[PDB]
């Protein structure tokens, strides 16, 4: 395999962990550098150039951080748990006026990954789906990304056919989560542009370099 | 100048 | 078949047809009536109670249009054809100011669909799964809706895997333009509620209505 | 009260 799964699920082992919006920030800042760690374990990834490797995290963080922390939250009820240990409630986010994306991402896609128990393999694949996007402005070889996406999600079938043969539509499920993913990723990404804007909210540097 | 993330990458480890 | 692709190529053939920003917002207004006669040719979509209806064209509309116009789009050098008849090219949508929207058109959805040659029971189908949206907001059955996506994804899978065998992993492609029409169509709303605000633009009365 | 959209769903055409 050009693109194994075994080492995609080992890159998710390997990095494993009051104004609500600043833990939020806090933890979101933690993770970005436990972000780059993960991307360096996803097959392929560290070797293609540094400037496209920059392109593909500036493009794909905020759906990253997203899934990772939706995925973490699955045995948590009405809720979030954070990479800080932190457990965020609905009505906590709600109550700092961010209830609206809040449940956005417990109807999209923590219920989502539950209902159909996403396992951590899953997960993997799709956040390497997420990176290796080749729609990123100013990659100097889309059809290497594209190449690098096709080898995943063709691993990913394999997986899921093999896995849950009981389930033919896992894989499609799988792949249809990554629209709310991009619609929620972008809501996130205004509402942090405000924190900024505003003053409101401590943003820790790496935070304000990826909104910059 | 994504100072931060360019560090991060370059690193060897 | 449930949900058989035959009656879903019927609905896409069935409907078949100086500021630029003007032309595409009277094509849009054109195009919403065209979009409920689609709708209805849909199998089980007029089944669903009126209010759902409305539900999934408010959350599905900006998407279809746009899903639409870019597969009709295929033939076309470095530019759009409208359903007034009128093809735009990106020299007329940069100076207009609306020229990284309409790239993302061209490189995300225009390009990609001639590199593959979606064939219209693909755009279809597509179609059909981002109008049955389960995770529209007010729904009073989403399983339903929910149901119903299934039942197209597996026809699209069958389709695919029957009609280009040659081509396994078509089926992921195909479901892999999905987020970034969500992103182009959150970012071209953006663009109409600017229009609206501004009063620069004429937006005709069903338009309009759909931005309210 | 999504006036228009409304009216074209109801018709039976
Ligand atoms: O603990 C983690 O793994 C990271 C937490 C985290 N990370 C973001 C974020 C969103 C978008 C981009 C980058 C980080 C958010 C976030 C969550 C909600 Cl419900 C709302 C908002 Cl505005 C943000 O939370
Ligand atoms: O002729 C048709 O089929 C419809 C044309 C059309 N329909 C939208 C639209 C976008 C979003 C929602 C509804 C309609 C647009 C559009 C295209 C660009 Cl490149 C930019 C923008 Cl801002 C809009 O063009």
């Amino acid at each position: 395999m050009d693109m194994p799964v075994e080492r995609i699920l080992e890159a998710e082992l390997a990095v494993e962990p009051n104004d609500p919006v600043t833990n939020i920030c806090q933890a979101a800042d933690k993770q970005l550098f436990t972000l780059v760690e993960w991307a360096k374990r996803i097959p392929h990834f560290s070797e293609l150039p540094l400037d496209d490797q920059v392109i593909l995290l500036r493009a794909g963080w905020n759906e990253l951080l997203i899934a990772s922390f939706s995925h973490r939250s699955i045995a948590v009820k009405d809720g979030i748990l954070l990479a800080t240990g932190l457990h965020v409630h609905r009505n906590s986010a709600h109550s700092a006026g961010v209830g609206a994306i809040f449940d956005r991402v417990l109807t999209e896609l923590v219920s989502k990954m539950r209902d159909m128990q996403m396992d951590k393999t899953e997960l993997g694949c799709l956040r390497a789906i997420v990176l290796f996007n080749p729609d990123s402005k100013g990659l100097s070889n889309p059809a290497e990304v594209e190449a690098l996406r096709e080898k995943v999600y063709a691993s990913l079938e394999a997986y899921c056919k093999h896995k849950y043969p009981e389930q033919p539509g896992r894989f499609a499920k799988l792949l249809l989560r990554l629209p709310a993913l991009r619609s929620i990723g972008l809501k996130c990404l205004e509402h942090l542009f405000f924190f900024k804007l505003i003053g409101d909210t401590p943003i820790d540097t790496f935070l304000m370099e990826m909104l910059e | 100048k994504h100072k931060i993330l360019h560090r991060l990458l370059q690193d060897s480890s």
